[PDB]
């Protein structure tokens, strides 16, 4: 089946380097041709650049025509990617793509697509999560609709899995997305709309969920 | 080389009426090499129309690409509600290839109902010798929607970000989460904390405001 | 020659010392199809045809009749009723300088498989998409040609080699092109049993 199986997330630091590959299956390998692009989260495209898999010429953008170097393996049928001198900066998600090409002839355009893999570079090692309450102000929110909700501040690295009531409290809830501190660490609060008259008589507890660290954390709001 | 301005920046249809997106380039261009992609929130952008006039495998027959001599259209016969998106031109002329602005469609039937929210500092936290303030404005619309922070009667002057979700499938709207954090000594050194919020539907801020040793 | 400009001289009008040249202290490959190597000075033939090039050792085993890959397919294909022999030895003494040598070129692309001893040195561009290439090279519009990275300090395997094959053609021709002939000394006043020239 047309496909790219893509490589794993990573986490790298200021002055190193990294490489990426991504293998293809499915289609005649040996005639295609992979071109690289990133993307920030939530931002325009960034084209890097393109490799023939034939005949190996290649071509890279004029901001990374230096410090990137782009290498394909044709025995193996995989494609490597190498980002000299990284910074922290460049953190984003990588895609690589190709057509289908198959032996006869083949597409104009670049239909297949990897998953894409997440890099990313910051000074901050692993700070694991700490959740807190947000205090249903009784004296204003307790009229009719009533929200309260958990904090999640300082963690690293993302992502943090948070759920209300063990999985039972799913509509209402707002998980918001993480923002990047300039401590280094991630952040980010999940809260949930509930009628006043049961803010106080459901017990409403949040599981904070944070694989990196293994940490399980609930607390009472 | 090549600049690919990408206009409306974004589009408001009700599921089914008739759109078009638009990207421009500023040289030449061979006119079989520009194409679409749309991109969900969290997945790869997929191929739509490759030779700005034929469409890839398995996309639907309600659309179709224009693709002048260097002006570029990509004609929507309707929204099928899937379609609100992010879509992006991309060129292959010999020059290196590039990408356009993106544009992206939002779905509209959604009542405007900004609810301004405020969350103290805990106890634990200030132990902890920084502040962090919370401000929800739930499931409210459009995305148009700023808010500054009222303290001590004057305006205040970073030290706040923002972070916002997509529209939900049902209510449609939007809601932001915006945090307002601060120092430990001016912590315990201003009286009056408020955030304000200024809305097409709602006029008139909330300014909700709260005291020290009391809440 | 570079293998996709694979050159054809014509040896003949001559006397065929095959089994003369056999052991030149340098031949790490020698294959034979049809005829004994060994008695090819007796086994002669029409016309014998030495097309010559250079390829680099790894592939010189696709060099045989009905063997794929891609010198047979895109470069010089022999012919599956091949009958005559394969000659290769290293070389890299003399086709590799440091810095490389980019003088050697093979054919990469190609829409049809070459037909059996077919030549072909056209340099248009390579058109593997569904648009013209109008002569515009570029996406889909491929030059054909890659070149040999050719260095002295490689392993054997991208190290070069120079291969002659000779192709034994036979018709109904009085075959000239024939090993030497044996003679011995004359024996006088014994009845012995001889056998002059013919």
């Amino acid at each position: 089946q047309m496909q790219l199986v893509q490589s794993g997330p990573e986490v790298k630091k200021p002055g190193t380097s990294v490489k990426v590959s991504c293998k293809a299956s499915g289609f005649t390998f040996s005639g295609s041709a992979v071109q690289w692009v990133r993307q920030a989260r939530g931002q325009r495209l960034e084209w890097i650049g393109w490799i023939v898999v034939g005949s190996g010429n290649t071509n890279y953008a004029q901001r990374f025509q230096e410090r990137v170097t782009i290498t394909r393996d044709m025995s193996t049928s995989t494609a490597y990617m190498e980002l000299s001198s990284l910074r922290s900066e460049d953190t984003a998600v990588y895609y690589c793509a190709a057509p289908y090409c198959s032996s006869t002839s083949c597409r104009d355009g670049f239909d297949i697509w990897g998953q894409g893999t997440m890099v990313t570079v910051s000074s901050a090692s692993t700070k694991g999560p700490s959740v807190f309450p947000l205090a249903p102000s009784s004296k204003s929110t307790s009229g009719g609709t009533a929200a309260l909700g958990c904090l999640v501040k300082d963690y690293f690295p993302e992502p943090v899995t948070v759920s209300w009531n063990s999985g039972a409290l799913t509509s209402g809830v707002h998980t918001f997305p993480a923002v990047l501190q300039s401590s280094g660490l991630y952040s980010l609060s999940s809260v949930v709309t509930v009628p006043s008259s049961s803010l106080g008589t459901q017990t409403y507890i949040c599981n904070v969920n944070h694989k990196p660290s293994n940490t399980k954390v609930d607390k009472k709001v | 080389e090549i600049v690919l301005t990408q206009s409306p920046g974004t589009l408001s249809l009700s599921p089914g009426e008739r759109a078009t997106l638009s990207c421009r380039a500023s040289q030449s261009v061979r006119s079989s090499y520009l194409a679409w992609y749309q991109q969900k929130p969290g997945q790869a952008p997929r191929l739509l129309i490759y030779g700005a006039s034929s469409r890839a495998t398995g996309i639907p027959d309600r659309f179709s690409g224009s693709g002048s001599g260097t002006d570029f259209t990509l004609t929507i016969s309707r929204l099928e509600p899937e379609d609100f998106a992010v879509y992006y031109c991309q060129q292959y002329g010999r020059s290196p290839w590039t990408f356009g602005q993106g544009t992206k469609v939002e779905i509209k039937r959604t009542v405007a109902a900004p609810s301004v929210f405020i969350f103290p500092p805990s106890d634990e936290q200030l132990k902890s010798g920084t502040a962090s303030v919370v401000c929800l404005l739930n499931n409210f619309y459009p995305r148009e929607a700023k808010v500054q922070w009222k303290v001590d009667n004057a305006l205040q002057s970073g030290n706040s970000q923002e972070s916002v979700t997509e529209q939900d499938s049902k209510d449609s709207t939007y809601s932001l989460s915006s945090t307002l954090t601060l120092s430990k000594a001016d912590y315990e050194k201003h009286k009056v904390y408020a955030c304000e919020v200024t809305h097409q539907g709602l006029s008139s801020p909330v300014t909700k405001s709260f005291n020290r040793g009391e809440c | 020659a570079s293998v996709y400009a694979w050159n054809r001289k014509r040896i003949s009008n001559c006397v065929a010392d095959y089994s003369v040249l056999y052991n030149s202290a340098s031949f790490s490959t020698f294959k034979c199809y049809g005829v004994s190597p060994t008695k090819l000075n007796d086994l002669c033939f029409t016309n014998v045809y030495a097309d010559s090039f250079v390829i680099r050792g790894d592939e010189v085993r696709q060099i045989a009749p009905g063997q794929t890959g891609k010198i047979a397919d895109y470069n010089y294909k022999l012919p599956d009723d091949f009958t005559g022999c394969v000659i290769a030895w290293n070389s890299n003494n003399l086709d590799s300088k440091v810095g490389g040598n980019y003088n050697y070129l093979y054919r990469l692309f190609r829409k049809s498989n070459l037909k059996p001893f077919e030549r072909d040195i056209s340099t248009e561009i390579y058109q593997a998409g569904s648009t013209p290439c109008n002569g515009v090279e570029g996406f889909n519009c491929y030059f054909p040609l890659q070149s040999y990275g050719f260095q002295p300090t490689n392993g054997v395997g991208y190290q070069p080699y120079r291969v002659v094959v000779l192709s034994f053609e036979l018709l109904h021709a009085p075959a000239t092109v024939c090993g030497p002939k044996k003679s011995t000394n004359l024996v006088k006043n014994k009845c012995v049993n001889f056998n002059f020239n013919g």
